[PDB]
């Protein structure tokens, strides 16, 4: 499941602002 | 609507008249009591302290002046406190004092102990649809005063979306908030809410904050973002491909603001049309949605963080907690001399 594929993702934490 | 372009031409007064003769120096350091870290990033942490005389709770935002020269972020830096002290909003975090010492930039704000929406959202998993529609109607009113201001975000997201405690959203993080008629071009925000315009670098305009509403109603409906994966790049390829899949238990109005939403084409993006924001708050999805009652609050919300005491820190993560020195040396003088 999609939700499954997300929670496994390193993408779940709280996330940096970017700039460049 | 008759009331809503009376309130927003006052507000455009009361707004310009801060924004042309900024205030200064309205605090210093020693009237705070330090406490806790409530947040930590780039340029410093993020302190709950309480004010000596008032005994009132704030959240003390800390910029490490050097770093902000470093990450040549001088002039968000500027744009964050100025807009910040002349905007006035009840889904706005409010600034209460700004100062400066030797080494660092000081923003102190009403203090909102509900933590981010981030957290919230992540232990429950989902908001039902009435949840997400309640969140999204304040950002769309938000969205709405400030880009009436020429006032561009940039960076919407649960991260920075703080629930007060009758339950209500107050948007914190101008970091990247820009006074601007016009395109702009800077490369700024988070990877999962970057517009398509964005990133391909084209210049762009205030139709990526409506984007980045569509990314956040649907991370708030969905549980997770549109547009994911473990590395910004590919992120990005997902956001400029423009393919979009909804869950299954998405309603048939949720979809079809989010299509509307997330559009690539500048064109026809909600939001950026003749009927600018109607268009939005005029959609079925947001047929139950009482405009005026969100604005002065009178609805009911879905969610009530459990309060516990004026200085709580229950509804915020921990952070490791570092020394605070201030050098004998004023550093970037000049740089920050309007702050
Ligand atoms: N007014 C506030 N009340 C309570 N907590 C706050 C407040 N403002 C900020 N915080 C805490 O600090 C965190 C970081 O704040 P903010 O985004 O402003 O900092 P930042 O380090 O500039 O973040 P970014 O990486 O987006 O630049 C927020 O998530 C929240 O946890
Ligand atoms: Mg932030
Ligand atoms: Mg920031």
């Amino acid at each position: 499941t999609t939700y499954a594929d997300f929670i496994a993702s390193g993408r779940t934490g709280r996330r940096a602002s970017i700039h460049d | 609507q008759e009331s809503v372009k009376e309130f927003l031409a006052k507000a455009k007064e009361d707004f310009l008249k801060k924004w042309e003769t900024p205030s200064q120096n309205t605090a210093q350091l020693d009237q705070f009591d330090r406490i806790k870290t409530l947040g930590t990033g780039s340029f410093g942490r993020v302190m709950l302290v309480k004010h000596k005389e008032s005994g009132n709770h704030y959240a003390m935002k800390i910029l490490d002046k050097q770093k902000v020269v470093k990450l040549k972020q001088i002039e968000h830096t500027l744009n964050e406190k100025r807009i910040l002290q002349a905007v006035n909003f009840p889904f706005l975090v409010k600034l209460e004092f700004s100062f400066k010492d030797n080494s660092n930039l000081y923003m102190v704000m009403e203090y909102v102990a509900g933590g981010e929406m981030f957290s919230h959202l992540r232990r429950i998993g989902r908001f039902s649809e009435p949840h997400a529609r309640f969140y999204a109607a304040q950002i769309v009113l938000t969205f709405e005063y400030l880009h009436s201001l020429d006032l561009i975000y940039r960076d919407l997201k649960p991260e920075n979306l703080l629930i007060d405690q009758q339950g209500y959203i107050q948007v914190t993080d101008f970091g990247f908030a820009k006074r601007v008629k016009g395109r702009t071009w800077t490369l700024c925000g988070t990877p999962e809410y970057l517009a398509p315009e964005i990133i391909l670098s084209k210049g762009y305009n205030k139709a990526v904050d409506w984007w980045a509403l569509g990314v956040l109603i649907y991370e708030m409906a969905a549980g997770y973002p549109p547009f994911f994966a473990d590395q910004p790049i590919q992120i990005y390829e997902k956001i400029v491909s423009g393919k979009v899949r909804f869950p299954s238990h998405f309603s048939s109005d949720l979809k079809d603001l989010l299509r509307n939403l997330l559009q690539v084409d500048l064109t026809k993006r909600f939001g950026n049309l003749k009927n600018g924001v109607n268009d939005i708050k005029n959609h079925k999805w947001f047929a139950t949605t009482d405009w005026i009652a969100i604005y002065q609050r009178k609805v009911e919300a879905p969610f009530i963080p459990k309060f516990k005491g004026p200085g709580d820190t229950s509804n915020f993560d921990d952070y490791e907690e570092e020394e605070i020195r201030v050098s004998i040396n004023e550093k970037c003088g000049k740089e920050f001399t309007e702050f």
